[PDB]
Formats: C-alpha cells, structure tokens, sequence
C-alpha cells in the first residue's frame, strides 16, 4: 500500500471530473452519480502491488491560478486535460495550462490526455465545428503537442464510452512506477 | 444428493469440489466445502457409519477424531485462507472438545498457541476489499440454469468491473453486452442469442453481532465490511422532474435496487444467483 | 468489618495480610486474599468509587482496569503458587473481558501463552500432597 499524488487541471468546459468520478465509482457509462466535494482519491494496482492513489480534482477557471499552484508540490504526476471537439481548449492548454504547468513544475512525469473521442468522429459534432467553423482536431496534432512536450505518454477517450479510460489511468499510476 | 441424501456420494463430489478449489487455492471455499463434510459428523466417538470412512486412509477413525482431523484441515486453509475470524470459531470448540473428551493438553498448547497468532494477525495485518459485481444473464441459448438468470460474483480484491467482465466474456462466446444496465429486455426475456450485463454493486454491511454500540476497533469493521454479506444494492441515478443546468441536484431520484441472494459471500461458490 | 461493611477498612486489612502471605509466600493463600479484594470489583469501565484506589497508585483506573491488574497479579501468583487450575479459570473470563470490551488482543495472545503453559505444566509435572492434621483446643 502507499499513496499517490495526482493533479487534474482543464477547462471546466470538458467535465474532466466526470471522467474521473465514473472511473473511480467504476461505474456503468452514463451512470455515474455526480457528489458534491472534488479531489478524489481510489486504491488498486496496475501492476504488482496495491497503491493508494489520489486525484486532484482541480476547477480549470483561470482565475485560481493562485491557489492551484499551492497544490502542485511533492506531486508524482500530473495529468493535463482538455477537449478533443474544442478548439479553444486546445488553444488555452497550449497556451496556458501547458505552458503554466512547465513553469510551475518543471520536473514531473506528463501525460495530455484526450476527451469526448466518440464525438471526434461524431458527424453532427464535426458538422457543427465546420458550419461553426471549429476544427474537430484529430489525434495527430495532440501527438505533435505531446512531443513537443515529450510527454511520457497521450492518450484520449470518451466518458460515454470509458474507452481505453481504465488504460488511460493504468499509464497514469505506472507514470509513477 | 443432498435432496436424495444418499449421503456417499455426496460427500465424494464434495471432495471433488476440495480437489477444485485447492487448484484454484479457495482456501476459503475449499474450508467451506469441507466443513459441509465434517458438518455430517459428530462428536461421538464411536465411527457410527462407513460411509464417511473415506478413500484417503480407511480404518477405524473413531467418529470424534476424524472431525478433529477435519476441523484442524479446515484450520489450516482458513489461516493460510486469510481469514481467521471462521479459524477462530472453530478453533474454540475444537479446544472445547479436547478439554472434555480427550484432555489432549498439548494439543490444548498448539490450538490456543494457534488462536492467539491468529488474533495477532487480526489486530495487526490489513487484507484487501474484494469488489462484487452483479451479472445478469438474458436470452435463450443460455443452459437452463443461466437463461434470463442473475448472478453476483465475489470478484478478486481489485478487478475493476471491465476486467472480469472480459474475463467473462472468455467464458463465453456470443458475448455481447447490454447498456441498458438496470432493466432487462422482454425481447431476450424469450430471444435466443445470449445477452449478458454486468456491473459492480454494493456489499450492504453486515450486522456485527453483539457489536452494535462497542468503540471496536477498525478490523472488525472492516472485516465486516467485506464478508458475510447477503444484501447488495445497486445506486440508480434518475432525472426526476426539471433539470435546471447549474443544480444536477433538483432532479437526483435513486432507485436504489438491492439483492438478496440464497448464501453468504464468502461461500461454497464464488458466486450465486440473485435469490 | 464485613460485618460492617466498612469495605475501605476491609480492603486496607485485606493488602495487610497480602503482605502477611508473601512475606510467607502462601501465594495461593495470597492470591485468595487478593481475590476476595479483586472480588469487589465491576467490570464496568467506571471507576465508581475511589474506596478501591488505594495508595498503591491513586488516579483514574477505570474500575474494569484496576479488576484487570489485580487478575494478572493473582494469575502470577497462582503460578508461582503451583496451582494452574484456578489459573486456567481466572484466564477464562479474564480473555474474555478482553475480547468483549477492550478487544487487547497482544493480550490475548499472552494470556493464552500462559494460559498453554500451566496447562503443559499440569498434564506434565507432579506436585506433593499436603497432609491434614486436626488441632483440638481444650
């Protein structure tokens, strides 16, 4: 047994913390009971031995980047989020929680990771993004962040879905390992 | 058999089930079933049936002294079984019996010598959480026993519900998933081509007996937390009425669906219908 | 006095003749004494009256506590007094109490170390008889 430090960061446009309560309560897709309190925690093993784990659940508005870097220390990993469909989202992770995260810790493991990956390919999502003229970014450019970061790893999924999610955290806790 | 009672047999399948389980090392289910053998005999000593008079070594075994053959056996699997709350009970008549029978003082020794590392243990270790999950079999091609059944599954200390359920899902061909997790399908109710669902649900806590106000300590609960377990509810999340963006709160309505099964988890199988 | 049941008194002769016997290590007659002491308590966890607190150490001792030691103190008696057989007795509802209330189970498994040992010492060992004789006064 032994704990694992793990902050969250996105845009609260995302609903990242969906994402991570449906994991944790391994709930069925779209039944995830949504609580109150944030910063959550869970135990299992990837690989070997069992380990506490604890995710940070923290708010993406910007203005609490002066509370938020109160957390980062002593933290094993960090998971940097955002939108597969938003462009904005990339543009703000790019632009700020990525460059920010840099700064602040600066020695870390990282990994991007991706969201809402049915609706990527789902057409009337991608219809929107072009009548609205936003781009249904695909996978290769995240990677192309990725390695500009050199991330230890990117992945992406979808929460309806809990595609490659359960993997997505695997990665995660061996980060770590 | 057990409804024939032609109680031979029986207890040879029995040891059948031994010899499955110590492949698969269920200690604990392995102990069960063996008790469910020794649970036929009596403190008696005379060996009042042949029957019982197994395989394994056949001779006289007055009546008395193969239960203790049995009882420490079942003692040994449930210590290196993990658990030694059912070690601890056991032991305690076993101790009885010695006293006011045989008086086998040393065997008085090694038994309370036994008891007392085993409350060590208890005081002192930790054990891992095993999580449940719920399967819910529909369709026709199912055996009989299977088609349009429920099951809960006493799953490994840390599978999340999509790792068993792949294991499952090797058991059996035809394995495609519901997603309508909570409510069946009339369809499948009578279609044949199998349908499964599974998913995790809630151990309901057991009643610590004689324990309902005392400040015990932490590995009582926890232990109760886990195991004698017979009731298992499933969170049911609902929109009931207006949903109002900033307040998912208005409309939260739980169906709360719970399960009683026919055993007690742990028990002679690692799983059992839905009673 | 119990007669009066003055019990403070009581008690305060009672550890007088405690003294008396280990001075000449009648530990069974000792632990008896001790016993008829111990016999007083509750094992409530209230201490309910400081009467029992006696100068040995005087502070909270919840009553279940002090009735605790002074059975471990008898225990040690009875087995250095070589008579296990009220030893194994006292153990009994002394592990007892442990399970039921204070759930001590490193005393548990001491307890019932003990508790193994007197009884190998009894299946194993010879002890003397002691004769009897009648005193008539006249």
């Amino acid at each position: 047994m032994q704990a694992i430090k793990c902050v969250v960061v996105g845009d609260g446009a995302v609903a990242k913390t969906c994402l991570l309560i449906s994991y944790t309560t391994n709930a069925f897709p779209g039944e995830y009971i949504p609580t109150v309190f944030d910063n959550y925690s869970a135990n299992v093993m990837v690989d070997g031995k069992p380990v506490n784990l604890g995710l940070w659940d923290t708010a993406g508005q910007e203005d609490y980047d002066r509370l938020r870097p109160l957390s980062y220390p002593q933290t094993d990993v960090f998971l940097i989020c955002f939108s597969l469909v938003s462009p904005a989202s990339f543009e703000n992770v790019r632009a700020k929680w990525y460059p920010e995260v840099r700064h602040h810790c600066p020695n870390t493991p990282i990994i991007l990771v991706g969201t809402k990956l049915d609706l990527r390919d789902d057409k009337d999502t991608i219809e929107k993004l072009k009548e609205k003229k936003l781009t249904p970014i695909t996978y290769p450019q995240g990677l192309a962040m990725a390695k500009e970061i050199g991330a230890v790893k990117y992945l992406e999924c979808s929460a309806l879905t809990q595609r490659g999610l359960k993997t997505v955290f695997d990665e995660a806790i061996r980060a770590v390992l | 058999y057990k409804e024939k009672k032609r109680e031979d047999i029986y207890i040879r399948y029995l040891y059948k089930l031994r010899d499955l389980h110590r492949d698969c090392e269920n200690y604990t289910e392995a102990a069960y079933t063996l008790l469910l053998h020794a649970e036929l005999l009596q403190w008696s000593d005379k060996p009042c049936v042949p029957h019982l008079l197994q395989r394994d070594s056949y001779y006289v075994y007055t009546q008395q002294e193969l239960k203790e053959k049995l009882y420490q056996e079942i003692i040994s699997y449930f210590d290196k079984g993990k658990m030694w709350e059912k070690a601890i009970k056991l032991s305690k008549e076993l101790a009885e019996t010695y006293e006011s029978k045989v008086f086998d003082y040393e065997g008085l020794g090694n038994l309370l010598k036994k008891r007392a590392s085993f409350y060590e243990n208890i005081i002192k270790a930790m054990r891992p959480q095993p999580e449940y999950f719920a399967v819910g079999y529909y369709g026709q091609g199912f055996p009989s026993f299977l088609r349009n059944k429920i099951f809960i599954y006493r799953g490994k200390e840390y599978e999340r519900r999509e790792d068993f359920s792949l294991r499952l899902l090797t058991q059996f061909p035809n394995a495609e998933k519901m997603t309508s997790t909570t409510p069946p399908g009339e369809d499948i109710k009578s279609s044949p081509k199998q349908y499964m669902q599974c998913f995790t649900v809630k151990p309901v806590m057991s009643l610590p007996p004689s324990y309902k106000d005392k400040p015990v300590p932490e590995q009582i609960l926890n232990y109760y937390r886990a195991n004698e377990v017979q009731q298992f509810r499933y969170s049911r999340p609902f929109r009931k009425g207006e949903k109002d963006p900033d307040n998912e709160f208005a409309t939260m309505w739980i169906e709360r669906t719970t399960y009683t099964t026919a055993y007690t988890f742990p028990g002679i199988l690692k799983w059992f219908e839905v009673k």
